[PDB]
């Protein structure tokens, strides 16, 4: 009669999962030309930072980017690479350190140095923002960031990768097989003497999902650093220190495409690791220890 | 009102649109004048 | 689109109140269950908070249980609602006391009255009082700041420990500054317990050590010895459950004026 006549319309729209995003973008491309941005399953975000901030990030493309809680109220939130905090850890030789020091050092970054190295890594004034694509070079460059997905040009013409350096992934390389590859990251922590140590900074690839045999495979690597953890607990009675090691969900990629790589950069060169088809995909803090 | 935008990374504004409302001012006016009763009697009284 | 709760507004929303309404359309909405149809006195967060003894970790668990969502549009006698999808963006509107930034992960909380004490559009008992969306660092900070405010709770009767307090319930985030039981009870069984069960079981496992770590933790009845870690175990269960604020959203990018900032919803 009526009540299920009209029925029959809100069923049978079959075949996909709603047909209400495919047919209403066609709609607004046939409305307003070829539309990008719309053929996209994948989570993007455009980011405003300085010149000071610009490289790297800029000329090679597809890389992470990391938010501050600097401690200063007015610049309290400078954009990090995965690259930048390279400067910080202490699984980065100093060579490397110091090649990268003079890559973003140029008059508007050694701040930066003196309040991360300074200003020390909590593991809260970092967070994981995401990866990169299509960079804006202009007076201002204005960064798109990927937040859930893959990082890729428009027109899905080439998938960016995610540019890990050397030195913070082979301490931390996982095991060899050929099947998906989970990132993770990794804070550590070596208490001796500086109140937090020389916060080391890790990308940790595993094809370990689980959160506790992944610690685990951790608590093999890190004895050095958690019998260190130990000694501060005696070494300072009413000072603590707090977390040993920080681990969280980075993305993943295809683990066939994992191969070295290099930028080719100011201030010479940086060997770096190479992640192909990397889904990035963030996951929130374990604090561990 | 109209748009205009340019370059890379200079800031774009997104697309204003202006309502605006003028309110009404008021002076009204009045003005007397006397006529005698001695004289409006004559209309009336209407003598022989 | 996506996922729809409608709200059936069982009490009159004035025009002014839709004009408020019609403010919050990115608000988060703190929803008790999954179903399509719920009342207005369903909806939000006023059934929890109310009871004459009801602690903020109790309210806690309890916003644990409600489901989050987010308002799409309010016509007139109805709210209409989204139950979020997991990764994608939502434009939420940031109703907490603290300016978010490009990045941050938030955590909702139950709003607090101490110093912020705050209403909605309330008719008949029934405003819709909003969970503070806060950054997931300062979530934890808030709960730790409760807990030894209400670990120094006892000892009011020193005015040392009191201006110990005194100095606690001072919160204080980026552009932001805010004034803040058997939690506490929860936190003295560990702290009491694991002093005193240890000691047989580090002497005994301190022999073989193979990460090496065993020999500076030595630096630092059955039934009844298990009875007391069975109620180790269980009481750290209880902690865990109130201190693990299951983080709720991803913002990516602010809106000006701080108003909103679309987010990635996560978790």
């Amino acid at each position: 009669s009526f009540g299920p006549m009209k029925r029959e319309v809100m069923e049978f729209d079959p075949e996909d999962p709603y047909k209400v995003s495919k047919m209403r973008k066609l709609e607004r491309s046939i409305a307003k030309g070829y539309v990008y941005g719309a053929d996209h399953q994948a989570i993007t975000a455009r980011f405003f930072v300085r010149e000071s901030l610009g490289e790297v990030e800029q000329k090679n493309l597809g890389v992470l980017m990391f938010r501050l809680d600097t401690g200063i109220e007015m610049p309290s939130t400078v954009l990090v690479s995965l690259f930048f905090l390279s400067m910080v850890a202490e699984n980065v030789s100093a060579a490397t350190k110091n090649t990268l020091a003079a890559i973003y050092g140029r008059e508007g970054e050694a701040i930066r140095t003196w309040l991360r190295d300074g200003a020390w890594r909590l593991h809260r004034v970092v967070h994981p923002l995401g990866c990169t694509n299509s960079i804006t070079p202009g007076a201002t460059c204005l960064i798109t960031c990927s937040m859930r997905g893959h990082s890729y040009n428009m027109l899905k013409t080439e998938i960016y990768p995610l540019l890990v350096p050397k030195e913070i992934y082979l301490d931390l390389d996982g095991e060899s097989t050929d099947e998906i590859r989970f990132v993770y990251f990794v804070i550590t922590y070596d208490y001796n003497s500086d109140r937090q140590g020389r916060p080391s900074a890790f990308v940790v690839v595993s094809r370990i999902t689980h959160r506790h045999t992944l610690i685990n495979v951790l608590r093999y690597r890190f004895r050095v650093s958690r019998f260190h953890f130990l000694n501060n607990s005696i070494s300072g009675y009413g000072p603590s220190t707090g977390c040993l090691g920080t681990l969280q969900r980075l993305g993943w990629f295809c683990s066939r495409d994992s191969r070295s790589g290099i930028v080719a950069s100011r201030a010479g060169q940086l060997s770096v690791v190479k992640l192909e088809k990397f889904y990035v995909d963030v996951g929130p803090l374990v604090e561990f220890a | 009102v109209p748009r205009v935008a340019t370059g890379a990374g200079i800031p774009t504004s997104r697309q204003t649109t202006v309502m605006v409302s003028k309110y009404s001012e008021k002076s009204p006016i009045t003005i007397p004048f006397e006529i005698s009763a001695a004289c409006l009697t004559h209309l009336k009284e209407t003598f022989e | 689109m996506e996922t729809t709760v409608l709200v059936t507004f069982e009490q009159r929303l004035t025009t002014g109140d839709v004009g408020k309404l019609s403010r919050l359309i990115g608000a988060v909405i703190p929803i008790p269950y999954r179903h399509h149809l719920l009342g207005s006195s369903q909806v939000g967060l006023d059934a929890v908070v109310k009871d004459k003894t009801r602690d903020y970790s109790r309210m806690r668990a309890r916003m644990r249980e409600m489901t989050l969502t987010i308002m799409r549009r309010v016509e007139g006698n109805q709210m209409i609602l989204g139950v979020p999808t997991h990764g994608q963006c939502y434009t939420i509107r940031n109703t907490g006391p603290v300016s978010w930034e490009k990045g941050d992960v938030l955590t909702t909380l139950p709003p607090v009255f101490s110093g912020e004490v705050t209403g909605l559009v309330s008719v008949s008992d029934w405003d819709l009082v909003l969970p503070w969306i806060v950054p997931m660092a300062l979530a934890t900070e808030i709960n730790q700041r409760m807990m030894m405010l209400a670990l120094l709770s006892l000892d009011r009767s020193h005015e040392e420990v009191r201006a110990a307090t005194a100095q606690l319930r001072v919160v204080r985030y980026r552009d932001a500054t805010l004034t803040l039981r058997n939690v506490c009870i929860s936190l003295s069984m560990i702290a009491n317990l694991s002093s005193e069960v240890t000691l047989a079981y580090v002497r005994k496992l301190a022999l073989e050590d193979s990460n090496m770590l065993l020999m500076k933790c030595q630096e630092i009845t059955p039934t009844e010895e298990l009875n007391k870690l069975t109620a180790l175990f269980v009481m750290i269960r209880q902690i865990t459950d109130v201190i693990s604020e299951q983080p709720a959203f991803l913002v990516c990018d602010v809106s000006p004026d701080d108003k909103s900032a679309l987010c990635i919803y996560k978790g």
